[PDB]
């Protein structure tokens, strides 16, 4: 998940 | 680098009015566009990011919009708090890029200053050496001239000042001068006067204190 | 709830290093990119760099690669700014902020949210000087109207910055902390006011709290009526 979150949508962000 | 540059660089406007600013990019950034607010002497905050999508609990009189190179924000109906300098920021490309600000200024009507004046106080003395202060409070518009006089001599050379930020609540500024002497000139003379110029004030004003009494 | 905190203000001579902090609270450090900018004179911003804390991976801009480090430890959730060599004129508001992103296919694209306070790095040769803080006492002469004025005058120091606040951050309403001045020794001189209701100047207390950390110094000083 470190790896998922450096090149995937930030987990607070919504559109 | 993709250079971003707003216009205008300097807005005054009236609380009420829509103010709108707008950001144009050297290259297309597609909508990754975030806009922000900066107060003096803080840190600056998001207000919109994705061009239009606004931050939570940022008031709704904030709007963006534009993608490609031509982007706008624009606040509906000013606030005297969103006195302000204003920026862009490309998200798009390395190097991360701004804008180079907008300064933000409230237009308000006239409003004389109070005028309060300051002895030095005795622990001052003691270390050698007498600061008198002159007060200009709540004001507008900025332009205000401070003379001080001693036994009524104008006096230069020895004195500063320094004008706040326009206030967020009531668009007004502050003025505080000191002149600055030894304890042994401030003990040889008598008179102390602040004289205050100002748009508000139908004649000078002055305030005055005798070291005596 | 997400923050994040630096000191306010670190002071050091020209061809010492320094390294200034960021740490993380209220969120995932470990899940964002986070980074610096550079406070220009009058305005503007400068971009610095990012870290991405989960594996220290770093993008500076070309403006400041080589000049500054940029990294974390993810063990106390905080990131660092650091210099190796100083100069004088490296002297500014510095900011961490994070970095939240929004990806599609493995690109992202990214905005600052939230910023931390920001600390002013003063690089200088002359010499840390704490203030001396005098009351400006509300008197005949500064009450008019049914308001009543009065103060700190906080004077000689070096660098910037100066705290103050009234009454330990209870009173607020009324308070102008003017701008510093720059005297002619090279010493900074600021004074802090408040406007209160001249009925109750013998009721109530007004204490003026100044805190220069480049020097460790506190004063809290009571301003009373003159007498």
């Amino acid at each position: 998940l470190d790896k998922y979150f450096k090149n995937h949508t930030s987990p607070d962000v919504d559109l | 680098e993709i250079v971003l540059t707003q216009s205008p660089s300097s807005v005054s406007a009236s609380v009420g009015d829509r103010v709108t600013i707008t950001c144009r990019a050297s290259q297309g950034i597609s909508s990754w566009l975030a806009w922000y607010q900066q107060k003096p002497g803080k840190a600056p905050k998001l207000l919109i990011y994705a061009a239009s999508s606004l931050q939570s609990g940022v008031p709704s009189r904030f709007s963006g919009s534009g993608s490609g190179t031509d982007f706008t924000l624009t606040i509906s109906s000013l606030q005297p708090e969103d006195f302000a300098t204003y920026y862009c920021q490309q998200g798009n490309s390395f190097p991360y890029t701004f804008g180079q600000g907008t300064n933000l200024e409230i237009k308000r009507t006239v409003a004389a200053p109070s005028v309060f004046i300051f002895p030095p106080s005795d622990e001052q003395l003691k270390s050698g050496t007498a600061s008198v202060v002159c007060l200009l409070n709540n004001f507008y518009p900025r332009e205000a001239k401070v003379q001080w006089k001693v036994d009524n001599a104008l006096q230069s050379g020895n004195s500063q000042e320094s004008v706040t930020e326009q206030d967020s609540k009531d668009s007004t500024y502050s003025l505080s001068s000191t002149l600055t002497l030894s304890k042994a000139d401030y003990e040889k003379h008598k008179v102390y006067a602040c004289e205050v110029t100002h748009q508000g004030l139908s004649s000078p004003v002055t305030k005055s204190f005798n070291r005596g009494e | 709830q997400v923050q994040l905190v630096e000191s306010g203000a670190e002071v050091k001579k020209p061809g010492e290093s320094l390294k200034i902090s960021c740490k993380g609270s209220g969120y995932t450090f470990t899940r964002y990119w986070i980074g610096w900018v550079r406070q220009m004179p009058g305005k503007g911003l400068e971009w610095m760099g990012i870290i991405y804390p989960g594996d220290s991976d770093t993008r500076y801009s070309p403006s400041f690669q080589g000049h500054v480090t940029i990294s974390a430890d993810k063990s106390i959730s905080t990131a660092y700014l650091q210099w190796n060599s100083l100069k004088a004129s490296d002297t500014a508001m510095y900011y961490c902020a994070r970095l939240p992103q929004y990806c599609s296919n493995g690109v992202c694209q990214r905005w600052f949210d939230p910023w931390g306070q920001g600390t002013l790095v003063t690089v200088s040769s002359a010499s840390t000087k704490g203030p001396s803080v005098f009351p400006l006492a509300p008197s005949s002469k500064s009450t008019s109207g049914g308001t009543a004025a009065l103060g700190c005058l906080v004077k000689d120091y070096f660098p910037e910055p100066v705290t103050v606040s009234w009454n330990s951050g209870a009173l607020t309403s009324g308070v102008h902390t003017f701008p510093a001045v720059l005297q002619s020794s090279g010493l900074y001189s600021l004074s802090s006011v408040v406007t209160v209701p001249s009925s109750s100047l013998g009721t109530q207390t007004y204490i003026c709290n100044v805190n220069h950390k480049p020097s460790n110094t506190k004063v809290d000083k009571k301003v009373e009526p003159k007498s």
